[PDB]
RNA sequence: UAUUCUCAAACUUUAAAUAGGUAGGACGGCGCGGCUGCUUUGUUGAGCCGCGCCACGGAAUCAAGAGCUCCAAGUGGGCCAUUUUUGGUAAGCAGAACUGGCGAUGCGGGAUGAACCGGAAGCCGGGUUACGGUGCCAAACUGCGCGCUAACCUAGAUCCCACAAAGGGUGUUGGUCGAUUAAGACAGCAGCUGCCGAAUCAACUAGCCCCGAAAAUGGAUGGCGCUUAAGCGCGCGACCUACACCCGGCCGUCGGGGCAAGUGCCAGGCCCCGAUGAGUAGGAGGGCGCGGCGGUCGCUGCAAAACCUUGGGCGCGAGCCUGGGCGGAGCGGCCGUCGGUGCAGAUCUUGGUG
């Protein structure tokens, strides 16, 4: 319903010019929490990459893209590029989600807290739906059992809504996995 | 259309409803700073 | 005067640019200054009289008189609060003819037909410059799309040429 | 010893102040053999 | 008058973008003519 | 609440759906990689 | 001779960003004539003059307007910060560049602070925010989510900011490259080898943690405390919170408008409309108070002045009016005018008293 990453195609070229009047067609697919972002990010790498700078460029078309199956599970693997403190580096990462941008929201967060990695500091090379049988990490693996089964070993003990909060209560909580 | 502009006081907007994020960021970066295109409306609802 | 000479800090200023330098061509000899002209100074630095304070260079003038070898100029200078009509002589080797009102003479009778062609079919019109506005709605025919990506980083390539 | 503080916040609080304009300038410091013979032009225009 | 104009321009943009989706190219609409601006910074510490 | 019951012809409405469906496949379509010589196995 | 490593405030072919100058009409243009002692071989030029004609204002935006003059105060010790930058090992050191700030300025936040963040202010009601916050102190979640950390060193806890390094860890969590493995690896066991029947080995990289890490009154994430954090990184929703913003009331200031054959007015007045409010040094205006003088209007032995009061009221305020008491003979308002005319300070003067 609600996302905090959303997923753009943009598109974009140089202006036309006497000695180019039909320039190359640059594509690229975004994550950004918003259309404006979006595209302000699109210019950063047509700018370092194609040489093609806002100022001199033509913005065609920027359309978001929707995951086809929202209610399935399905295995991401985002291959990423990222700046640490002393240099910058690259690593594959996989996550299990109904949605590419729920597992997209899962590595800016992870990043934030295994590498202290702010999301400006990172750039994504690539994402893909990976097949179960391809996957790399034990993290992901472990869940691909018919038979998965586990009990709740931590349970968040509370009312259903504070309306039912009171401070003070005549027994201790009854918990049992 | 510079005259019926020109005719037209600054308009006195109140605080926004809600607050904002960031002022001393642009709006690129998750501030309120600059250039937001067609979400100057969203912000135009909780200030007029 | 008072710490500093009359040429200070003119090494590179009045030097002459590179392989420039010997024999004046007589183009700057020709020149016809009037009244009213709009000149540019640049200080030559193989001719010693005439030539104009350091300030003065590179600013544009009116002139405001003619002499045998010289033109006077009116160039403004602003000291504190106020700005000062100064008005120096300055030999012709130094002054070059501006083209800042290049496009002013030529204009007005742009503007001047155009706004008889338009009393002539009662057409009230105006004449002003609009500086670029806003371009309209078009459409674009597809084409091959080239995907751009972030490229994975190398730290190889961390050099120019690299290591 | 020197500073240049401040300065140009007081040079605009009346400033920076151009000088009138006329139509006509002063001719002092012209060409004297030009200025003499215009003054004997209008001297004798009719 | 007005209010008519209003409706027929939205559901022209509609219809060109409709109209350059089927040929398979782009429509890039025209640019903002109009721009609301807001100060969202206080009057202290002002440069020039 | 009456449960009361087209503007486009048939064969247009089967042209925009390709023409839609076609869009969309560009869209999510994605880079070949190939220009990364020197990360072909990390890429896959 | 052809190459090659590495350089320059007082070297340079080349060469930015930022900043600097000029121009974008009515003081324009064209046509026909005229003046000259200047100028030309030359009514050729140059400038000027007269007449006639044309000139939709000749980029954007703004313009709480523009110009000019007089007289004069204060000041002429500065300091702080981002950035550029010189001397110096360095300095809360010394000296420059552009801008802002403090000084002259409160107010909210940073526990505390002239300069940091927010933001500048008439007196109030309501609403909403900025920065900063929502375990208690203390107004607002022990809110909804993911991971990391375990500190037997006082774990850690928010710009300026009140510190920590090189170098290390088989602490733990991610990632990168390579090697080995169901044809049987690795450990142990067995005599290169058999049992063994599932993963294993090595390097690099960077998060948190730990070592490196020594000071004198007892003490400081602000304190208490906190480990299904109340720590660290990243999110979501709601909420709290300025003299800031919005609406309303009232005061002042500034600007604008209305009011005569006047049923007509402290017109120095009344009424209506819009904007706006920081202030040391300094300037000015309108007012308050004291004692005379020229006038005018009054009060007083049926109680003046002064003085006293937990009496009352008016004015933003200087002050004013009045009740009661004391006192026992003078006093006040108003207009003008005048002056030895207003005290918290001066190791102030005299007197008195702790
Ligand atoms: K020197
Ligand atoms: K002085
Ligand atoms: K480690
Ligand atoms: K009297
Ligand atoms: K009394
Ligand atoms: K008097
Ligand atoms: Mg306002
Ligand atoms: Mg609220
Ligand atoms: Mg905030
Ligand atoms: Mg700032
Ligand atoms: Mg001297
Ligand atoms: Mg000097
Ligand atoms: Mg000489
Ligand atoms: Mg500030
Ligand atoms: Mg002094
Ligand atoms: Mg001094
Ligand atoms: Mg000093
Ligand atoms: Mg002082
Ligand atoms: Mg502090
Ligand atoms: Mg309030
Ligand atoms: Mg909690
Ligand atoms: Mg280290
Ligand atoms: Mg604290
Ligand atoms: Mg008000
Ligand atoms: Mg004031
Ligand atoms: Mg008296
Ligand atoms: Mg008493
Ligand atoms: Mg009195
Ligand atoms: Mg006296
Ligand atoms: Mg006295
Ligand atoms: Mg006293
Ligand atoms: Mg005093
Ligand atoms: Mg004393
Ligand atoms: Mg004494
Ligand atoms: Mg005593």
């Amino acid at each position: 319903v609600t996302y905090k990453f959303h997923q753009y195609q943009v598109v974009g070229r140089a202006l036309p010019s006497e000695n180019d009047e039909h320039p190359k067609i640059y594509r690229m697919k975004l994550w950004a929490t918003n259309e404006v972002r979006a595209k302000s990010k699109f210019w950063y790498f047509l700018r370092k990459l194609k040489k093609v700078k806002k100022s001199n460029g033509q913005m065609l078309a920027i359309n978001e893209i929707f995951e086809k199956y929202p209610t399935t599970i399905k295995n991401y693997g985002i291959w990423l590029r990222y700046q640490s403190r002393t240099g910058y580096h690259n690593m594959y990462k996989e996550y299990r989600d109904t949605t590419l941008n729920g597992a997209v929201e899962q590595m800016y967060t992870e990043m934030a807290s295994r590498h202290r990695v702010r999301h400006h500091c990172i750039q994504i090379i690539k994402t893909a739906t990976i097949p179960a049988k391809l996957c790399k990490r034990e993290s992901t693996k472990q869940f691909h059992d018919s038979k998965i089964k586990f009990p709740l070993v931590f349970k968040k003990v509370r009312p259903p809504s504070r309306k039912l909060k009171t401070t003070y209560k005549a027994t201790k909580p009854n918990l049992f996995m | 259309f510079k005259e019926a502009n020109n005719f037209l006081w600054p308009f006195q907007l109140k605080a926004p409803l809600g607050g904002l994020k960031k002022k001393r960021n642009h709006y690129v970066e998750g501030g309120d700073a600059g250039n937001r295109e067609n979400f100057i409306n969203e912000l135009i609802r909780r200030m007029n | 005067p008072a710490g500093h000479g009359l040429r200070s800090r003119t090494r590179d200023s009045f030097s002459r640019a590179f392989r420039k330098k010997g024999t004046i061509a007589l183009s700057t000899y020709l020149r016809i200054f009037k009244i009213g002209d709009y000149v540019d100074i640049k200080v030559n630095g193989a001719i010693h009289k005439g030539m104009p304070h350091k300030f003065y260079h590179g600013r544009t003038g009116r002139v405001w008189n003619v002499t045998k070898r010289a033109v006077g100029v009116e160039v403004n200078k602003q000291v504190r609060n106020k700005i000062l009509r100064k008005r120096i002589h300055v030999r012709i080797e130094h002054v070059q003819q501006s083209r800042c009102t290049e496009e002013v003479r030529e204009r007005i009778k742009k503007n001047d037909q155009l706004k008889a062609d338009a009393k002539a079919r009662g057409e009230v019109i105006s004449t002003k410059r609009q500086p670029l506005g806003p371009k309209p709605g078009f459409m674009v025919e597809g084409a091959t799309l080239e995907t751009v990506t972030p490229i994975p980083y190398d730290v190889v390539n961390d050099l120019k040429g690299g290591y | 010893n020197h500073t240049a503080h401040n300065q140009s916040y007081k040079a605009h609080r009346n400033g920076i102040k151009k000088p009138k304009s006329h139509r006509h300038s002063s001719t002092k410091g012209m060409d004297p053999k030009f200025l003499r013979n215009q003054r004997y032009a209008r001297k004798h225009n009719k | 008058q007005y209010a008519k104009e209003y409706s027929e321009q939205e559901k022209e943009l509609i219809r060109l973008k409709r109209e350059a989706r089927l040929k398979g190219g782009f429509y890039v609409d025209p640019e903002a003519k109009l721009l609301f601006i807001i100060r969202i910074r206080g009057i202290n510490a002002m440069p020039p | 609440k009456e449960k009361l019951d087209h503007a486009i012809t048939k064969e247009e409405a089967s042209a925009i759906k390709g023409a839609s469906h076609s869009w969309y496949k560009t869209m999510i379509s994605d880079s070949d990689y190939a220009e990364f010589d020197n990360f072909t196995k990390w890429l896959g």
